[PDB]
Order: C-alpha cells, then structure tokens, then sequence
C-alpha cells in the first residue's frame, strides 16, 4: 500500500549546487551534472563515485544516457550541448547554435537524436552522429523548461515558463498538440514509461497527469513546495506506482499515482531538491539538491 | 565565475 523508501547512501563531491542526476538504462550507473561544471559518475547501487567529467565552460542545469548506457549528453549555461563517451571520459561532439543557456536535453530510444530546449525559446532535434542541428522547432515564447521523447521516438514533449506543453512529431517537426489547462509556468514534463500519459510541473506547487491525447488532465498532486525552480518527476513503476518528485522543502515526496495521496517524504536533504531520478530494474531512487547542501542520496524500498 | 547553471537559480518573474 505504502513503500518504505530509507536513506542508503550519500554521494558527496560536487562543489557546487547539483542540477540533475540520471541512472543509465542499464541500472549500473548513476550520472550527476552540478554548477561546478563537472559530470561525476557513480555506483548506482553502492554510491561508490567512478570518475569526473569535464569540458564545459560554465555549470550545467541537464545530463541524459544514451540507450545503451555508453553515451552522455549534456546542456550547459555555455550555450552549447557535449556528447561524451562515458567510458574514455571524453567529449565526442559538442552541439552548437542555441543562442542562450541549454537548460534540458534527451537522447531518443534509438538514441540516434538528441533534443535540447533553451532559454532562447527553441528545441533542437540533433544528429548524435555528425552533432549536426536537423531541426529548430519556434516552439515556445519563454524559457523551454523539458524535452522528452516517447516511446518509439516518433514524438517530443516540451514544457515551457509559457505555460504551454507542446507535443511534436519527431519527424516532421510538426507541432500536434498545445496543452492548455484553465497557465501557470510548467517547470517540468515528461512521458509516462507506457507511453499514454505526459506528467507536467508547474510552479503553483502542483503536478498534473495529462491524457495528451485527449488533452485532458486526469490526476493532480500536491503537498509539496514549488514556485522557484524546474525540479524533476518522476513515475516510478518497479514495484507500487508512484509519483515522486523534489521540493523546496527539501522533502523527496512520493504520491499514490491512482489515489494522488502522499505515501512518503524522504528527509535529509539541506536544501531544494532540485532533482529525484527511479532506478530502471530496482526500487531506488536518487535525489539531489542545491548550494546549501550539494549532495546526492540514494534511497531503497521493498516495494 | 564560470560556476553557474541556469537550473541551479530560481526563476525570476517580478
């Protein structure tokens, strides 16, 4: 009915504020981007720090895996997105032609694309390949918060301090659907793993399950703290289906995704927690916060 | 200087 996620370890080494942590695919690794411009890669299930990676010019705010656990991609204040082969360490392409901070970015399924948003209003859809530009999507008016492929790839989410969700055919560069509820800036958004839902953040402290198909909000959840920042959530489908995302409270909080009652807050964290990731085999999630604190947690349930 | 991420600073709307 409810998991019992408890604290297991604390990864510290960042200098500065944490950004986004991601578990690879594969469920070995976890990777965390900080302000300190570095990537650190971790034992996913021991916490045991790997290695650090470098490059960037300024901090970065997003870091994703490749499907098959090898590649990075990362977005930075520098303008500019690097790709990296996480076993050498080393920058492979570096993306180039946002005109402001790369806020977010994901690779697709085939992980043959990368998309990015930014704060100059755009989402690019790149060739992991040749680390050239295939398309400029107009897609927003502000700050693009999320970029998220689907399940086969064939569409992007976007999210932005517009207000809008926007769903685009990958191919086309079409825009299909523009979400719009009765528009608070959404500071977050993702597809559900099954493909049918989208999950959007926006800062009036609320989280929304959308049908996207029919444009239609079905579930909402609340409780926690966010006004300021673009924290992620996420759908955690291991064992119970839950929602669980970061505050600015400096709770990890977990909803009952049926019910949208609150089953646990995860405490320990000094500051926001500015990002929550779920383990792709295990019930484990990941959490990471802001300057005043600057670590990362790794939290185990039975269920 | 160069130690900043624009996901690490609150939004600024006033």
């Amino acid at each position: 009915v409810k998991p019992n996620y408890a604290l297991k370890f604390t990864l510290a080494g960042h200098t500065k504020a944490v950004s986004s942590v991601k578990f690879s695919p594969n469920g070995e690794w976890l990777a965390s981007s900080s302000a300190d411009k570095l990537i650190k890669i971790w034992g996913a299930y021991d916490g045991k720090f790997e290695k650090t990676i470098s490059g960037h010019k300024l901090g970065i705010s997003d870091v994703a895996w490749s499907s098959d656990s090898n590649l990075l991609v990362s977005a930075s204040d520098d303008k500019t997105l690097k790709i990296w082969d996480v076993s050498s360490g080393k920058c492979l392409k570096t993306l180039k032609g946002h005109s402001n901070y790369v806020f977010c970015c994901n690779f697709n399924p085939q992980s043959n694309l990368i998309v990015s948003g930014s704060f100059d209003e755009s989402v690019r859809i790149w060739d992991v390949k040749t680390g050239k530009c295939l398309k400029t999507l107009p897609a927003h008016s502000d700050p693009v918060s999320a970029v998220h492929f689907n399940r086969d790839g064939s569409l992007i989410v976007s999210s932005s301090y517009d207000g809008l969700c926007r769903i685009w055919d990958t191919a086309s560069g079409q825009c299909l659907k523009t979400l719009i509820d009765d528009n608070p800036p959404v500071s977050f958004v993702k597809f559900s793993p099954n493909g049918k839902y989208i999950l959007a953040a926006t800062l009036d402290n609320t989280l929304k399950l959308w049908d996207y198909s029919k444009g239609k909000c079905l579930k909402t959840y609340t409780g926690h703290k966010n006004e300021k920042y673009c924290i992620f959530a996420n759908f955690s489908v291991t064992g119970g289906k839950w929602i669980v995302s970061g505050s600015e409270d400096n709770l990890v909080y977990i909803w009952n995704l049926q019910t949208k009652e609150i089953v646990q807050k995860l405490q320990g964290h000094t500051d926001v927690v500015i990002s929550t990731a779920c383990h792709p085999t295990e019930n484990i999630i990941a959490s990471a916060a802001l300057e005043n604190d600057k670590t990362i947690k790794l939290w185990k349930s039975d269920c | 200087g160069t130690c900043v991420a624009a996901r690490t600073r609150p939004v600024l709307s006033y």
